[PDB]
């Protein structure tokens, strides 16, 4: 008997319109878990690097989380898996919400599409009985307006749907897929998907999920409920609000914009406004959040709450959570009001919040130096909110100069010329980044920057604080319950670890700290993604209710296999490794894996060589970021190193 | 002097989670625990994000016929579902009712244990159940779980028909 | 293949607590006809509140033997409805739906017969309608043995066994 | 077996605590109809002219219309009956919602109070159960709040209950009774009932009533309410909104202020504002309406919904129809919002809406001219609003200058002297009057004011247009299908009648045809106050679907009794002139019958003398205003008569 999981999977050839259930191996659940490390395996053998992301060869993998279906609280996220049109490395991106529950009540841990449909058509499973409909009638359609058609069509009004709108269908290289409160937002997997000629996965579940062990799984729970309880009464002392409870970043909640609005760059990641949050301007955005906030909302099994339905004045609602609510404010130098008008825009056509303002404020940069011309901009309003509105269609339609926005910063720049390239300084791995220009080199956030593969700095940090305690006192009451770290190393760190002085950064902490913390930090995600735990309990806040502790307790308890947390960390190196080798099969070396020039203002060309080296050599790879063949060995990822020494990746 | 016991439903405290539903059907499971399927949670929580409708609707009692009319909603701007309030564990819909059987699902306010489960994990307080003594005489006929449950089997496929079964199970 | 079912649309708001849909209800239910009213035999009861702004109009619906282990309580949008505020049933608790001399059930029947609804009929500001619409006839024995394994393992093998023989 | 009536009736000593169930006379109501009629007939032959108002052998009359509980629409009215405190005559009020049917349901048509009750106590009246029942704890409390009460502790959420406030227990002359969204308010009923020691009267009913022809009976009202449907799609044509439809005085809905706050007189019946409703003054008092009316709602069976619930910020809902959303704003030369917070105040106390700002409007031109002192009013805020808000806790508390405004401006400037009696210049019968002075004399209204014996003019006006119209068209075109008239000689006044020249008031109508249509107006009330039904469905709009040639249809089909358009003219006849005895067997003389001096600002003496003089001739009655020997004799008040000769009212 398989426990928690599902043991099957859904193969789908649009090419030919078949479609397969197969049953899944046991081992594989064994090596990399499942959501995010199953996905890499797929991927991994089934496509080589000669494909690319437009051809019908290319996955588009829908995983539900090895725990997704099961009492655990928050647990619910799908992973999706692809080859990115933009970064043209692996694309994983996270969608929490309902979906990948209703999937493995529906009997499935995941679907595998290949080829491409001719014809626009949508997909929909209700339990055992699956079938390919046409979508036709659904062309241009927003995503969320997609699924209210569809679910009056189906006359099921419980069914989850994850859709993509026009930009999804129009190719758009930062094309996101929505559902409900929910989206997989980076990447690009959104043109994949409308690339194949998909314009919904529709799915119905009524079947029960077991677990391995029943009266000690829900004791886990019953554990974790109670953490989350505690942790609510006892936010982190002397942190900003946001930073001193569970979920994602509540942004749709209370707290002061301060920080955030006076730290983040305005613009194409521009400028800097040290004294924007005036008391006219703090009062003028509270008065139009409680207007526009109609309830706070939570994802499947999880009282946390993080997202907010929005209802402006004459628009559709929609639902917002996370730095989503600051991006098109900022990317346009204009107030709340604005930026939550367009985000509902944005939205339905299924565009990424992160890079599609920094693209908008990227062009009318480059119509301000001169590099493109009024002629570019055919019937462009002069009004500075309007012109955003109407770049915005340009580039879902990919119409003229829309069409090569609709690539992103860095293909567009290169396509433009005239120094355009010069612009585009926000990428890594051609992948827009968050708009935070810092001052000082920060040793952490550096290593983190370069060698995440998910290129996106806010999946990747959480476990360790950002900033150290001025008084030493505040230190030691941290460390004090702080039950998660896996060494007590970590306390002794924090505890050094002082905002001046010789114990400050960049030289503090240390080269070999540094490196454990990235790890640290690094692993906890790669193990939620694959359990399909939402990072808002585990990976991404301070003193979380999962940790490396407990977690391989409830893998043991709900799949039914042998776990604990040694045994778990190797697990999380395993994929994570075999993710880094999919990346170098396709290119990738460590030349790609620099931040963005002006990142910080100062800047250690040789405490970050040293950074780095020192990084690689505790992954367990060479010096030009390639997993060695003796760390692959170890691993169980002999067949990987074979292949590197028959690619002339590696040397015999 | 009897004691009847109220289910408060705050539903503009909901949040939608659906986290009752979960504890109920995993509880509710045999052997407890081991398995959940919101499918058959005695509670079930109607939601439409988009009209901003949250309703968590508990079981109630067995119906074997349906209404000649059924009921359909507008209150305070909101268009709720036909049937929408209603407790019945009836033929015209799956709420309420074994997603495989079909049979009678029913509250019992996780009776024998401490406290209701679905209370215990709604973690915001959108629900809580209170107690008050009252003079009226309780008329019910008390009927058993088993006994609704084979009722409500021989009603649907025949008394002969159901009894042969259960000696070619016994 | 193919059976009606009819909707009774009831627009709250609308409603201004005028009971008049159970006066006419009860003088046509009554024998013989409009012979005399009651509103306590009406199959339409309004649920009024004047100072909690709740006017729903409640049509009767089955009868159940027995009340519920717990009764539910809702408040939404802001207004505090009673205790089983919403139920439609002929219940033990209560005597809506009722006789209030006997105490036998009350069922809506539509007013089977008759041209139109008269609680419809006499709602003249419009809160009352009916519509009608085809749906799937239903349909299925290894449903009845899925079901009665499933009270065989909470149960017992010889408890079920031992209540059919009644 | 008795039909539409129940037959009996409760009789209560409240001094005993003696409760009695006693059979009607099926005479009496072939007689008296019911309602009014009936209660005329008791307070005749049980209440003589030496009982006083607040003496044990006074009366409190609770009754209900013939035809309450039948299907009937709009048929739901409680007629009150007692001896008034303030005016010394009879008193009967009027009072809608559902109270009279829930006491039809309970099996009972009359509910007669003798005697006093040394302790706080109520009525609990449950079908064939009925008690009295403690009420202590409810002293204070206002007569909602009283209500809500009252019902948890019964357990009986579809009990009806009328109350008083604390200004009925204080015995206030103007002192109401409160019912949701219903008020038996003038004459002092409120008074008698706090008297009596009776705090409310608690009702619930679930028997059936039963009416005598079935089929004959749904049909008339079926023709009612098409009639209503009619009438909705066509108002009154080129007449100003609150005269051209259904219903009490729409109030509560739409319709511009401007002929209301222009015409009615302001402070104490005083001053008259020309040109008050300015756009400024229509914007802020439409905002203040649309912010506090929750919801239009109607009384029992009726779907003309002319009562609407008030919400005002930070005070409890309560239910407001008619003019009393005028009395206190313009007694006070406020607002709106004033005027909606302040009788939120006196409802709950319960007051008569029409007195008590007069009251307190007349106490202030005291203390403005110098006669009276600040003395008088310790602790007087220096605010005008506020001002009024400290006079009506005064008042019902019977505090200080309160105890003497508590009798009314009559009898309060009876005890101040001083020449206070000049300011007391809108009373009739030591009744304080509507608010209304007009410029030229109104032969038609002239009469009704003198001899109404509700003393109130809007409860004696109704059928006969209150003005003509210019164009003759018009004229031709509303008498075309005016039905309801009596006689096809009314359509002929009504086309002759002009708003200029020759065919004008004074002189025209006719002296005669005046008190052709004052009767019919009159008689169409005291028809409505019998049977229970409302006057805004009959005797006060115009083109009523209620009339005298369908009125004894109802009432043969509804009761079993023969009744004809001539019979039903003689009974409203018949029990009018009843009423009218007793008020004379009271001391009510000619001289009595006199509106306020400054009523008009052209007097026609003779005129006026002529009209008083052809009114009494057709009425029967002599020229002092009493009923003579031979017209009581031809009506069946044989026994009247007598008592006049033996009285010495009349000679032998
Ligand atoms: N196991 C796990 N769980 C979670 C996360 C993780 O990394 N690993 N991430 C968190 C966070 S921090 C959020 S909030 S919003 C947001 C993000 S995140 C990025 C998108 O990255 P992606 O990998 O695709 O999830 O950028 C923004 N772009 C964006 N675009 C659209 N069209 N709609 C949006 O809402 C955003 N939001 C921004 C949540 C997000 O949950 P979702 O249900 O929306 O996927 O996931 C947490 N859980
Ligand atoms: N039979 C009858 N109905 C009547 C009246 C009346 O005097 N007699 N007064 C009318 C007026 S002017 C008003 S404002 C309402 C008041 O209703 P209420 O007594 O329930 O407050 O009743 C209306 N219906
Ligand atoms: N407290 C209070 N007083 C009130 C009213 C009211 O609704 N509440 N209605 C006014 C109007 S518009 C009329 S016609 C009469 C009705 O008088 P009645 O209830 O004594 O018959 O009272 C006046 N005084
Ligand atoms: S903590 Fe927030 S983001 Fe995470 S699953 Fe719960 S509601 Fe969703
Ligand atoms: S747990 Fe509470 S908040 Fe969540 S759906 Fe259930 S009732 Fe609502
Ligand atoms: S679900 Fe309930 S309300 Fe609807 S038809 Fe069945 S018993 Fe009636
Ligand atoms: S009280 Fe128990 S049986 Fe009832 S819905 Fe809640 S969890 Fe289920
Ligand atoms: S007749 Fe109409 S408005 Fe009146 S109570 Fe009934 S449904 Fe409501
Ligand atoms: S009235 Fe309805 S909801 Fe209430 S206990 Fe009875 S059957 Fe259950
Ligand atoms: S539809 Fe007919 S049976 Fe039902 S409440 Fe209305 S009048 Fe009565
Ligand atoms: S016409 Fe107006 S006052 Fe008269 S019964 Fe109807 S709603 Fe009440
Ligand atoms: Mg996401
Ligand atoms: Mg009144
Ligand atoms: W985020
Ligand atoms: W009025
Ligand atoms: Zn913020
Ligand atoms: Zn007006």
């Amino acid at each position: 008997m398989r426990y928690a999981e599902t043991g099957y999977v859904l193969e789908v050839d649009l090419t030919k319109g078949s479609i397969e259930r197969v049953a899944t191996d046991p081992r594989d659940t064994e090596l990399y878990l499942g959501g995010l490390g199953t996905n890499a395996k797929i991927l991994w053998d089934r496509v080589p690097p000669e494909v690319e992301p437009f051809s019908p060869e290319n996955l588009l993998i829908f995983a539900a989380g090895l725990l997704c279906g099961t009492p655990a609280t928050g647990c619910n996220r799908t992973i999706v898996s692809t080859v990115s049109p933009q970064t043209k490395l692996m694309a994983f991106s996270m969608m929490g919400g309902f979906w990948a529950p209703e999937l493995k009540y529906a009997g499935y841990d995941k679907i595998i599409f290949r080829g491409k449909s001719p014809e626009l058509v949508y997909l929909y499973i209700n339990n055992d009985k699956v079938e390919i409909r046409d979508a036709s009638h659904l062309k241009g359609k927003g995503a969320i307006e997609t699924a209210e058609i569809i679910k009056k069509e189906l006359n099921e009004p419980r069914a989850q749907v994850a859709a993509i709108g026009k930009a999804g269908e129009n190719r758009v290289f930062y094309a996101s897929i929505e559902q409900g409160r929910s989206s997989a937002s980076r990447g690009g997997i959104g043109a994949v998907m409308g690339d194949k000629g998909l314009k919904a996965v529709v799915v119905r579940g009524t079947k029960d999920l077991c677990v391995a062990k029943p009266e000690e799984y829900i004791g886990l729970c019953n554990e974790v409920l109670d953490y989350i309880k505690h942790r609510e009464e006892n936010p982190i002392p002397d942190v900003m609000p946001i930073l001193a409870g569970l979920g994602s970043p509540q942004e749709m909640k209370v707290h002061d914009e301060k920080w955030h609005t006076e730290n983040f760059n305005w613009g194409n990641a521009r400028t800097r406004r040290k004294d924007f949050w005036t008391d006219e301007v703090s009062h003028a955005w509270e008065k139009t959040m409680d207007k526009a906030r109609t309830r706070l909302i939570s994802c499947y099994n999880c009282p946390m709450k993080c997202g907010a339905t929005i209802s402006m004045e004459g628009l559709p609602t929609y639902m917002m959570k996370c730095f989503t609510k600051l991006t098109y404010t900022m990317a346009a130098y204009s107030d709340l009001d604005f930026g939550l008008r367009i985000a509902q825009k944005a939205t339905e056509y299924g565009l990424d919040g992160f890079s599609a303002p920094q693209v908008m404020a990227f062009a009318f940069e480059l119509l301000e130096k001169g590099i493109l011309k009024d002629s570019d901009f055919p019937g462009l309003p002069e009004g500075n909110e309007e012109r955003f509105f109407y770049l915005l269609d340009k580039i879902v339609n990919r119409d003229g100069i829309g069409d090569i926005l609709a690539n992103g910063t860095y293909w567009a720049a290169q396509e433009i010329g005239n120094g355009a390239e010069d612009y585009a300084h926000n990428n890594i791995k051609k992948h827009e980044q968050l708009p935070l220009k810092l001052s000082m080199l920060n040793p952490i956030y550096y290593l983190m920057y370069c060698t995440g593969e998910k290129i996106n700095i806010t999946q990747i940090e959480g476990q360790f604080p950002q900033a150290p305690y001025p008084k030493l006192e505040q230190r030691e009451a941290f460390v004090e319950d702080w039950i998660q770290v896996p060494d007590e190393k970590f306390k002794k760190i924090f505890l050094e670890w002082e905002p001046r002085g010789e114990k400050s950064m960049p030289n503090f902490p240390t080269v070999d700290m540094c490196c454990d913390i990235v790890d640290w930090q690094e692993m906890m995600h790669y193990i939620d993604d694959a359990l399909g735990q939402c990072a808002g309990l585990s990976s991404f806040p301070l003193k979380p209710p999962y940790h490396i502790h407990n977690y391989p307790k409830f893998i043991a308890a709900g799949a039914g296999i042998e776990m604990d947390t040694e045994k778990l960390k190797k697990a999380a190196k395993r994929y994570r490794t075999l993710v880094r080798a999919f990346n170098i099969r396709r290119g990738m070396r460590r030349v790609d894996e620099q931040p963005p020039a002006n990142h910080w203002k100062n800047r250690f060309p040789e405490l970050e060589k040293e950074l780095l080296d020192s990084y690689y050599k505790l992954k367990g790879w060479n010096d030009d970021g390639i997993p060695t063949k003796e760390t692959l060995d170890d691993l169980g990822l002999g067949y990987v190193g074979d292949e590197f020494i028959k690619r002339g990746i590696l040397s015999a | 002097k009897r004691i009847v016991k109220t289910i408060n439903i705050d539903a503009d405290k909901c949040n939608g989670c659906r986290a009752c539903e979960v504890i109920c059907s995993a509880f509710h499971a045999m052997p407890p625990y081991s398995s959940n399927n919101p499918a058959r949670s005695r509670v079930r929580v109607v939601r439409d994000p988009l009209r901003d409708i949250y309703v968590p609707l508990y079981a109630g009692e067995y119906t074997e016929s349906e209404c000649i009319g059924r009921d359909k909603f507008i209150i305070d701007g909101k268009e709720y579902d036909e049937c929408g309030f209603c407790r019945a564990s009836c033929p015209s819909r799956d709420l309420f009712r074994e997603p495989d059987s079909g049979l009678p699902l029913k509250c019992d306010l996780c009776d024998g244990e401490p406290e209701p489960l679905c209370v215990k994990w709604c973690l915001v307080g959108a629900l809580s159940v209170t107690e008050r003594e009252v003079e009226e005489p309780d008329e019910s006929v008390k009927r058993t779980e088993m006994e609704i449950g084979l009722e409500s089997l021989i009603s649907r496929f025949g008394a002969d028909v159901v009894a042969d079964t259960v000696e070619q199970l016994t």
